[PDB]
């Protein structure tokens, strides 16, 4: 399944605002007593519809609401916040949460590295472990 | 819920059954939850087109979502709206809950309806969004936008999306009243000054409400009584269906509570 | 430690009630405006005693209570939902978390279509790389 | 916090030293909070025979934990206890805390009690099952059922147990009145209407009540008068301990506020 | 990055209070209606300076406070808890979020004692598979 | 948020762009959130000393962070401020908040001040540690310590470090009145009872508080009257900058509300 815009318009450029987590603030800023107040504390960006991009998220998100709002119905949790850790913990069972077969259709393994390591490790025993019947 | 991933140059919604080992998630901060506003998509964002999309309901409880980006919006909407009998319709703003932090105007109603309904819901399927986080429900007196979230992964060519790497931010409170809010049958109201209101059309855009405001100030129709103005407007100015996003008046009027025209 | 019932009674028939969470409703019941109301919102199930796990979770409850009621004293948050996906991430750090040594006790990696696609390897160059001998 | 695991055709709690891996947890939809009512393990579930597990207690806080799936119950309660004098004794339901989903009977106990204490706990360390959440105390006029929650990994064969795949949901409240609430010495009335009471006892079940409020109603053994008649029932119905899921009255009454008998 | 010590003072014993979660209380204990009333479920310890620990977490917590506090700043969530498993979470994606080569700088495979059983497999086949010209 | 792991018998700062698979977590519970305090650092922690690191501030939210385990302390505080005119100047404690569980000295601050300001912050970035709670606040009357919280990665040679393997816990309340709170023009007395006040410096430890307290009572000092005593102290003892983990009193007093003299 892909992502088509149905909507009556896609306004392609999105301006956006979000926070910075960074950790280097001017060097008191960060101290909450003399930070912002709550009206600056946004950061700012601008991203055009490059790859169809904008297009794209805001069909996405018109389509993701109604699978969300069900979700929503089901918890009790008052604000869910686990939504995004949730999703990246079943990332790793998808993948990691049971045994591992090299070389099956739903193993992360990439054993190229090791056979060339083993291969070459042959080709040594071909030239003097093979050298037995030639002696001195 | 459905996860944007890109493959092929093209952001597509990802399927659990056989997602894929080039596919990388290196850290969380590689997942991001994003808050799309309604009018992006072209819904009409004057006043009463917006309230027709909310209805009162009981017996749904409310529930709250957070997201991590927002856009920027040109249409925002402050309720306070009592019942008939002087009672409170919506619920106060729950500690956290902060008004939408980058909206353009800001469309404060002030007025009554009969509010059938504890709560307050987007008919559509649709959020209320607030300081990052989204609601089902609209809060009394705080400033919200209409719209929608999605989550994605980035790839980690491009991690650092809206989260790392400015003109300014520029807001206008419009103020107006309403009688008969949430019905079929609602009248509004914009206010210029305590007395001086105008009657409310659909095709009217903000621009044209600011400059409507600086003419009646301006050129001295603002009520000298102490009566109620309500003032209307001609149906001769003309518009003929442009969004916001893609790209200046000589009248007069006569006079007739006070129910004149333009 | 199996589970043994050691309760007066054990009614082996569990009538349930859950939440769908599933994405796919009528069409408009997801919307929350013309949603079910909080009372109607369930589905439910029937699930009969077989290899006799209604019993078994009756005993399992009543016994992890304990565990459970310390565990909730000791942590300061209201309403706790962490647990789950906590148990979750234990579970990958106990295989995944520290290097994995293939073939060690505790090691999830199955090597085993590997090594078969390695003996098919030098079994070909039996018959042709050590064909040096016999030429033309 | 111990997690069943099915292993060789049985459920066991499994062990962390030396998990294995044959087992397999693809999702977390693989892991399941189940709330089993303390009925299906056959304790009593009379009105004063429930209460005698419950206690006040100060200096514990409380707690809330959530389940994802419950028991459909047969035997639920719902507390209003007041103070004799007139000050409330249970604190309100927490926003989000609802009534337990499914009870066959609720049994509305309202009254007064010594209430020596902040809150009200479960004496054998069980919880107050509400809806998709567990508490460890009762919530003021909120039904609840007496259980405990188990979590398990279900194997990907079983995986869509409880989660995905009717003949209805019935439901009755029972009313009674009592004083001297959650000491050993506590007196129990039962309500068929304002002034109609019936002396309770523990042998009494739910269905025998409601047949007693068809017979009193039925029979017109009303109180005609504006005082409280207090009935009784003859020590002469019998029934020799049968759980409720394993698998009807013709007497009458003389007269003697006014305890009468039957 | 290590971590110096550059306060006025370091106080190099940390008498300590925390929460057991055991799940083995003397019998009753457990019950929160019999429990340790809120001031008494606290163990204790003492904690010296071996290796240098609390002066370097003494500084370590300084250090940590402003990317903590930005942080904090940065979500609505008004309690947060999530921090530790977040951590954790990140601890396994940056290990096993993608495919893990054998052999890399990035991979935690260690095929060191499979190597060995392969390399035991081929000196095995030198001494009868390779006896195709010495016969009877 | 940086993470502690202890390299080459070290404690040091783990770097993401370059962790190495030696490291070993194998659960949750190897990860510690720890809470250390102010004094341990050697920050003055007398009345006036402390009270000079926090201020009022509006427009910053509070936000709460849980860490496991905390530094039993020896000096913590405890505010109930009004502003002049009757009116609460710290908000109560919001549910689940109590006070830092081990002190041996608890500060208890009452008086007024201007207040000007919303909520009160600490001026040097640290947070009040309350009971496995750190917020960015105060509190009104909840028992705090300033401090500091860690988060770090124990081997699992160490893994039972803080969770698992006692001469006993002794508190002691000392009153306080202030005036002018929260300015750099703040006057202090300490509370020996009622009426019977004590001017106050910086360079009086708690110990020496109690010996005073001990001579003004056991001395017979305490005012008779009912009238306000103030005590005032003799520059005449004498101390030398000793923190308190590292390792009395023969004078009288002279009178003159009542602002006598010792
Ligand atoms: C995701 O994106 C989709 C696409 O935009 C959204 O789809 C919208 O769904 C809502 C339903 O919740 C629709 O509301 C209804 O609309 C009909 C008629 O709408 C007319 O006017 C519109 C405004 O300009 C116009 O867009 C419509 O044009 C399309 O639809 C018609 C078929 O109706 C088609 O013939 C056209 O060619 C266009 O393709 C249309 O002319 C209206 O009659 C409905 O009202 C009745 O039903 C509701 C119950 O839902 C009830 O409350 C009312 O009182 C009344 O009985 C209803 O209001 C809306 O039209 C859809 N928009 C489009 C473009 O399809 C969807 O909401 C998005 N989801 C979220 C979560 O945002
Ligand atoms: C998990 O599952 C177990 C098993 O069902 C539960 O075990 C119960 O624990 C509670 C303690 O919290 C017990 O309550 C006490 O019971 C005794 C006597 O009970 C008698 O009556 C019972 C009702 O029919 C009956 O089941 C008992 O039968 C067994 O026990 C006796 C030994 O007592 C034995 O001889 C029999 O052969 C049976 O095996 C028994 O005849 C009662 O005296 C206690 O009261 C005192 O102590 C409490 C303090 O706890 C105090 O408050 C009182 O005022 C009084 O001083 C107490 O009420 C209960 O009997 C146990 N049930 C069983 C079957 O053992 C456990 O609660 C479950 N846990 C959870 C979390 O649900
Ligand atoms: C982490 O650990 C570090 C190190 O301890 C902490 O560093 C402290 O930062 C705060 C700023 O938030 C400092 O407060 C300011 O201090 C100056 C002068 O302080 C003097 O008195 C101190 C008390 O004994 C003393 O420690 C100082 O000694 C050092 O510093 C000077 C340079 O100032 C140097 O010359 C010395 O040789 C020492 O190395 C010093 O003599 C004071 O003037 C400031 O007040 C002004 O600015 C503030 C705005 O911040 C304003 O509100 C005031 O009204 C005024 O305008 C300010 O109070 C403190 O000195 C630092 N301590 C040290 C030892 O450096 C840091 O806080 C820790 N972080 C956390 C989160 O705990
Ligand atoms: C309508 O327009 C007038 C002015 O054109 C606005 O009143 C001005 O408000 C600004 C900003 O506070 C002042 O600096 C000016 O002195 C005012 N000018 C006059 C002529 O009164 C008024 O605020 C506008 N009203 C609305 C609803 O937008
Ligand atoms: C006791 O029984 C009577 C009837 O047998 C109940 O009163 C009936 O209530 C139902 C449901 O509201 C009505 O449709 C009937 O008309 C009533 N019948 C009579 C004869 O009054 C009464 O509600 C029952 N009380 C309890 C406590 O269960
Ligand atoms: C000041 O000291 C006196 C005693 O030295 C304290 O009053 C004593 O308080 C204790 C504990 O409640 C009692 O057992 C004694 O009987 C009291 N003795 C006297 C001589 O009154 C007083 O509590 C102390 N005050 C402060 C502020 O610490
Ligand atoms: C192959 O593996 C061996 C381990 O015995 C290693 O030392 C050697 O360097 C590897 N060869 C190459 C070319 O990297
Ligand atoms: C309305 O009048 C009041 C005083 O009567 C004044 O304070 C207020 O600013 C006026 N509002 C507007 C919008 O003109
Ligand atoms: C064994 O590995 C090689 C990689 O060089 C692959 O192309 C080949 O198909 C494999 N053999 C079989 C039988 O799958
Ligand atoms: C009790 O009487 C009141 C009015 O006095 C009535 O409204 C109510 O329904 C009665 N309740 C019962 C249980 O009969
Ligand atoms: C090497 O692998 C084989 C699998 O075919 C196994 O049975 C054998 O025991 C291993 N050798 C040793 C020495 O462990
Ligand atoms: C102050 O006096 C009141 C009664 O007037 C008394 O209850 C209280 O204990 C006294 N407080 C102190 C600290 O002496």
């Amino acid at each position: 399944e892909a992502i088509v815009n149905a909507q009556p318009k896609c306004n392609p450029n999105l301006h956006y605002w979000t926070t910075q987590d960074e950790g280097a603030a001017i060097g008191l800023a960060w101290i909450p007593y003399f930070g912002p107040a709550a009206e600056g504390i946004y950061i700012e960006g601008l991203m055009h519809n490059q790859d169809g991009l904008i297009c794209g998220l805001r069909q996405l998100a018109n389509e993701t609401t109604q699978a969300l709002q069900l979700f929503l119905r089901a918890t009790p949790e008052l604000r869910t916040f686990s939504i995004l850790n949730r999703k990246a913990i079943d990332f790793l069972l998808q993948r990691w949460g049971g045994t591992c077969h090299i070389l099956g259709p739903d193993c992360c393994i990439e054993p190229h590295d090791l056979t060339k390591n083993i291969t070459d490790k042959i080709d040594q025993i071909i030239h003097d472990f093979v050298d037995k019947t030639l002696p001195d | 819920i459905p996860l944007g991933v890109i493959h092929n140059s093209a952001l597509q919604v990802s399927d659990v059954d056989k997602l894929v080992c080039r596919d990388k998630l290196s850290s969380t901060n590689q997942l991001r939850s994003v808050g799309l506003n309604l009018e992006g998509n072209g819904v009409a964002t004057d006043v009463p087109s917006a309230t027709k999309r909310w209805g009162f309901r009981s017996g749904v409880p409310p529930k709250v979502v957070n997201y991590e980006a927002g856009e920027w919006a040109e249409n925002c909407y402050n309720l306070e709206i009592k019942k008939p009998d002087g009672s409170e319709c919506l619920p106060a703003a729950p500690d956290g809950i902060r008004g939408f932090p980058r909206c353009r105007y800001v469309h404060k109603v002030s007025g009554t309806g009969p509010c059938a309904g504890d709560f307050a819901f987007h008919k559509e399927g649709a959020f209320f969004l607030y300081d990052r986080l989204a609601s089902t429900v609209i809060y009394r007196g705080t400033t919200f936008a209409e719209g929608v979230v999605a989550f994605l992964i980035l790839p980690q060519a491009k991690k650092d999306f809206f989260s790392s790497h400015s003109s300014g931010y520029y807001s206008t409170t419009i103020r107006y009243q309403a009688t008969g809010f949430g019905t079929n049958e609602t009248e509004y109201l914009f206010e210029v000054d305590n007395l001086t209101y105008v009657q409310l059309e659909s095709r009217f855009t903000p621009q044209f409400l600011l400059q409507l405001n600086e003419t009646i100030y301006t050129s001295g129709k603002r009520s000298n009584t102490t009566g109620k103005l309500i003032w209307k407007v001609n149906p001769e100015i003309d518009t003929t269906e442009w969004a916001f996003w893609e790209t200046r008046s000589e009248e007069l009027s006569f006079t007739v509570x006070x129910x004149x025209x333009x």
